[PDB]
RNA sequence: GGCCGCCCCUCCCACGGCGCGACCGCUCCGGGGCGGACUGUCCCCAGUGCGCCCCGGGCGUCGUCGCGCCGUCGGGUCCC
RNA sequence: UUAGAGGUCUUGGGGCAUCUCAACCUAUUCUCAAACUUUAAAUGGGUAAGAAGCCCGGCUCGCUGGCGUGGAGCCGGGCG
RNA sequence: ACCUGUCAAACGGUAACGCAGGUGUCCUAAGGCGAGCUCAGGGAGGACAGAAACCUCCCGUGGAGCAGAAGGGCAAAAGCU
RNA sequence: GUCUACGGCCAUACCACCCUGAACGCGCCCGAUCUCGUCUGAUCUCGGAAGCUAAGCAGGGUCGGGCCUGGUUAGUACUUGGAUGGGAGACCGCCUGGGAAUACCGGGUGCUGUAGGCUU
């Protein structure tokens, strides 16, 4: 440590940007989901 | 008559704002005050040391002394028909920089540089502020659409 | 209409309160000079001829030598609207051309023995009607005893003004208010 | 939509008895220290808000070319060495205002009317006009113009009032 | 000498109006293929927005650029 | 501080396997506060709108200090 | 002679034998510093134990405490040990 | 695309529940000889590296509560200045300027600084 304390930074590597997390849903997706959830409830209660 | 107590009538002026109690944010202690700059005095009840008197809350003065935790300020106070420059020591928590001075210092900078640009370009530029002039003459297009006719509405007695 | 009159009349001397006919003749002379000449020197001299004795303090010989030794002041006439007094703490007097209303006998002897010249204000008008090549001097106006008593009151914290005291000693206004051991000391 | 006017003529229509301290201050800044005194005011947001303070005390509007002509010619005086001097010759104007380019009564009228550079100097040179009482009377000095009174901004009707007071 | 007074004219500028293109920015009431999430009609189902990707339409205070045409007791010491 | 409504553990009561009340909870609802408040005016109060300013170069310090640090002071110069 | 809230009209100041109250003390710690903890209350459990003894988990923005009245302030606090 | 150490602004960041988490890391985790502290190695302190993302933590979701922001409420309430306005009064209208707050209805649900990794 006393002879060579200088730090050599790990070289940065360019990589392909791959998403490992879910992106946020948009307003259109959120509104559509309620539309089809409502329709399924009406359809299921009508069938039974 | 009423009392001469130091904190009489400070029930609201020294209270913390709603949902803003607790630990004092640390950037207030990191603000740097030099000799000659203008500060707003606003007492905070969370810190009871170095507290300005209520008559200096909402007042603005300039720094004449800097100590370890406090600042000396020259503040104008009106006393029965005469204005005197009081010197008060206030801890750092109860003061903040005054943005009016910062705006003026910026305007001095853009003025000086506009003088240099004007001299180098051989032109003349306006540097004095002017009050809002009367509105200039202009045309208003109807776009082939008649103005909507407004009319007072009849009176109705609601609940 | 809708004005105030309490400051309409300016309070200043338009003539000497004195009845000294010789001063009245110099006022007649310098009234003409202030009017018919564009010199502001003649205007300043005219004002000082009107002024009272407390406003015309004596000018010490030492102070005039001090002010006439400053650079560029050589071969100029020192003008005093007042009395030139002798200073015994000065041992060497150079040659000076001094114009004054009054010069004390010992001052006049020392100035003349040094080779200098003393002029009156009528000879100053004949030599320099404009006031060219002059140094207009004045004695210390606040250098008298009444000003030690003026100002912030003695019994007020940061005041260094002299009280009106009949006699000076340990028993005369030194105990309470001038001492932390007797009441207070501000 | 025409450009909103740049020039106003303001006439004090009230006396000096029982005036509030703020209205008193604004009136002496407008140089209306006497009843039926008049002056030209350059219109901008600074001056307009001043005129709103003294609204019950003044009757103002937009003068025309004839109004500025009759006021300056008939009872226009200069402030020459702190004195009220009648404008009888063009030399009086040239000695005080000639450095700005105003050398005659026509230059001073153009300067006031087509308000521009050096309006401050030309207008301050003019002593506040001492108008007479309005011949034919007034409607109501204590009420605003839009309520059948006298005060406030009569925008173009000020020229009718000037014909009767000048 | 100059200007104005009536007639083909003539140039520039300003204001307003009418069209014609080009460029730019927002938008979808849009089309076509590439990856992610959604639905109790979920395998044969049905939708939802998102990236490149060029065509179509609209708006932009009525954007910028020019081009024409019409009006003015318009301006140019009343343009030549 | 007023009134209904929907549920239920009920050291609750009453009329008689019990059932209604009361209690509690939840979502609503009527009406209020000088010594209550999330919100929050109008009119108020303070400061600033340069030459005592701005921008360059240098010197001093026993204060501060990783440092050519920082802060203050002082000496020149330029810019209306 | 003093202090708290209000009066008091959103800077400060502002009166009445106006309103609601407190004071002539108390503390070797309840002064100072450090460390470690979290309080009131409630739910669910546990031999005697029950509406209130002590033990355990959970929720808890302070709804407790900080000696004196009241207002402000305060949570790995200024509270408890 | 993300994390860690130290932070700034302190909910657009909190709370409830569900889903997903590659690699580094952060953890949970194993143990008590030494340092250290306990009724109790639970916590604290220390020595580790068999297992695991179940939890914490991160990202997403919910016609979610809250929070932020905008409409509406509404030129309403209130208010500077004015009148020899009205009204028996209580109070109200007008001129001249300023101008809110619930309920109700939408949109959003951390940004970022220094240093050091992973995404090879």
């Amino acid at each position: 440590i006393r002879e060579n304390p200088v730090y050599e930074k790990k070289p940065k590597r360019e990589v392909k940007k791959k998403r490992w997390n879910r992106p946020k849903m948009s307003l259109a997706q959120k509104k559509d989901r309620v539309a089809q959830k409502k329709a399924s409830f009406l359809r299921a209660q009508e069938r039974a | 008559t009423n009392t001469k107590g130091k904190r009489r009538g400070t029930r609201y002026m020294f209270s913390r704002p709603f949902r803003k109690h607790g630990v004092v944010p640390l950037a207030t202690y990191m603000r740097i005050y030099k000799k000659g700059d203008i500060v707003d005095i606003k007492g905070m009840g969370t810190v009871q040391k170095g507290m300005p008197h209520k008559c200096y809350h909402g007042k603005t003065g300039r720094v004449y002394n800097v100590t370890q935790h406090a600042v000396g300020i020259i503040v104008n106070k009106q006393v029965k028909g005469k204005i005197l420059a009081k010197r008060i020591n206030v801890r750092i928590e109860h003061i903040k920089h005054s943005k009016s001075r910062d705006s003026f210092l910026k305007r001095v900078k853009e003025n000086d540089q506009k003088k240099k640009e004007a001299k180098e370009k051989g032109t003349w530029v306006q540097l004095k502020r002017q009050p809002a002039p009367p509105r200039e003459a202009h045309f208003v297009r109807t776009n082939g659409k008649e103005p909507e006719l407004l009319e007072p509405i009849p009176y109705e007695f609601m609940a | 209409v809708d004005i105030r009159h309490n400051k309409d009349r300016k309070v200043r001397r338009k003539e000497p309160k004195s009845q000294d006919i010789y001063l009245r003749l110099l006022v007649k002379l310098y009234r003409f000079l202030a009017r018919r000449t564009n010199s502001t020197f003649n205007q300043v001299v005219l004002k000082r001829l009107f002024m009272s004795r407390t406003n015309r303090p004596p000018l010490s010989l030492s102070r005039m030598i001090r002010k006439m030794k400053l650079p560029g002041r050589e071969n100029k006439t020192a003008v005093v609207v007042g009395t030139v007094t002798d200073d015994v703490r000065i041992l060497e007097v150079p040659k000076l051309k001094v114009c004054a209303l009054r010069v004390s006998s010992r001052a006049r002897s020392r100035i003349l023995k040094a080779g200098g010249k003393i002029l009156t204000f009528d000879q100053l008008a004949l030599e320099s009607p404009k006031g060219r090549g002059t140094v207009l001097l004045s004695g210390p106006r606040k250098g008298r005893e009444v000003y030690r008593h003026f100002g912030k009151a003695p019994g007020t914290p940061h005041s260094h003004t002299k009280p009106y005291v009949r006699s000076k000693g340990r028993k005369f206004e030194r105990a309470r208010g001038r001492r932390a051991s007797r009441g207070y000391k501000n | 939509v025409p450009a909103e006017p740049k020039l106003a003529f303001v006439i004090r229509i009230r006396g000096i008895n029982g005036v509030s301290p703020k209205v008193r201050k604004v009136l002496q800044l407008l140089r209306l220290r006497q009843i039926f005194n008049g002056t030209f005011v350059k219109l901008n947001k600074a001056s307009i808000n001043m005129l709103r303070i003294v609204e019950p005390y003044i009757a103002w509007g937009y003068p025309n070319l004839k109004s500025v002509n009759e006021l300056i010619y008939k009872r226009g005086y200069g402030k020459i060495n702190k004195k009220r001097i009648a404008l009888t010759d063009n030399s009086l104007i040239a000695r005080s205002l000639g450095k700005f380019g105003i050398i005659c009564m026509e230059d001073l009228i153009h300067e006031i009317y087509t308000v521009g550079k050096r309006f401050k100097e030309a207008n301050n040179f003019l002593w506040p006009f001492k108008l007479s009482s309005p011949r034919g009377g007034m409607k109501k000095k204590t009420t605003h113009f839009v309520e059948g009174g006298d005060a406030g901004n009569r925008e173009d009707q000020i020229n009718r009032l000037i014909r009767r007071m000048n």
